[PDB]
């Protein structure tokens, strides 16, 4: 109901990210059907933390911001959804800092968000899963799990 | 007509009243191709389960009819079924943030039976195992039904 403040931080956020963003990472505002920018819907990418079985994979997620931003965190959704205990089958990511009623702050910047999500991949919160598959494999056969992750990283490696 | 009043307020009595054809009715007045649908009919009927020979027979037969047909329909996706099921039983959180059923003794008594049946796709066992065996989940104690289920599941 009041996106004037939103499109404003999304603009300085768009700047801050350009002056210095993490390697291999991608975060850019989509283009409206007319041709003008849209700081509301963003297309990003996170490359697997080197050394982890996510290494070499490029994981694309969408960042949708409400008219509430920064009062509220954005909704980060992996496109396509990923095999991971804290990622819903819809693609949505379940991270503590992306919940307004939790560790979210308007201070939190995009770079901080994509990085938090990068970390969440190797170190999942299995205490509270958002998906059954990743969870089941993780608890029952932790090795098969890692194998699944590596195959998923490869599948998302730049071709 | 009358089956609709049973689904609005499940009851072991209302169930018996539907008559000898609850098996056929449930299977008919239910879209057995929509996972969310079947889950609702499952949980509801399952909340009416009880040890009384009269009722117990009725509830497990209805479920057998419902799930047998459901797991058979190619279009029906068992994984969504399970997933949504775990959701409604409050074992697996969700995005819609759906309000979980009140009690879990009924579904757990029925799940043991269901899982022992042929119509049940065995590749679902471990997923169910993981959440029924999740030590910190909604399941907070030494349940009786929980033990049989679990035993059956590892045995699979």
């Amino acid at each position: 109901s009041m996106s004037g403040i939103a499109l404003s931080r999304l603009a300085q956020e768009r700047k801050a990210w350009r002056k210095d963003h993490p390697f291999g990472f991608v975060a850019v505002p989509t283009k409206n059907p007319d041709g003008t920018m849209n700081l509301m819907n963003w297309e990003c990418a996170i490359p697997g933390k080197k050394g982890t079985p996510w290494e070499g994979g490029l994981f694309k997620l969408r960042m949708l911001f409400k008219d509430d931003y920064p009062s509220s965190p954005p909704k980060c959704k992996f496109e396509p959804p990923l095999f991971h205990p804290n990622v819903y089958p819809s693609g949505t990511v379940c991270l503590s800092i992306l919940e307004e009623d939790k560790d979210w702050r308007p201070a939190i910047t995009i770079k901080q968000i994509l990085l938090g999500i990068q970390e969440l991949l190797n170190e999942p919160n299995i205490q509270d899963p958002a998906q059954a598959e990743a969870y089941t494999i993780y608890c029952q056969n932790r090795v098969e799990y890692e194998k699944r992750v590596r195959a998923q990283a490869k599948k998302f490696a730049p071709s | 007509t009358d089956l609709s009043t049973f689904l609005s307020f499940p009851s072991p009595e209302k169930l018996l009243r539907l008559g000898p054809k609850v098996s056929v009715l449930i299977v008919q007045q239910t879209d057995t191709s929509d996972p969310e649908k079947v889950v609702s009919a499952f949980l509801k009927v399952a909340s009416v389960f009880r040890d009384d020979a009269s009722v117990k027979t009725a509830v497990l037969d209805a479920i057998d009819a419902l799930m047998k047909k459901a797991f058979s329909c190619s279009s029906f996706n068992s994984n969504t079924f399970l997933t949504r099921l775990l959701i409604h039983m409050g074992l697996l959180k969700s995005e819609d943030k759906i309000k979980a059923i009140p009690s879990l003794h009924g579904p757990l008594m029925v799940l043991n039976h269901v899982v022992r049946q042929d119509y049940f796709p065995k590749a679902l066992a471990p997923l169910l195992l993981a959440f029924v065996t999740k030590p910190n989940g909604a399941l907070e104690t030494c349940s009786f039904a929980r033990h049989n289920l679990l035993q059956t599941l590892y045995n699979i």
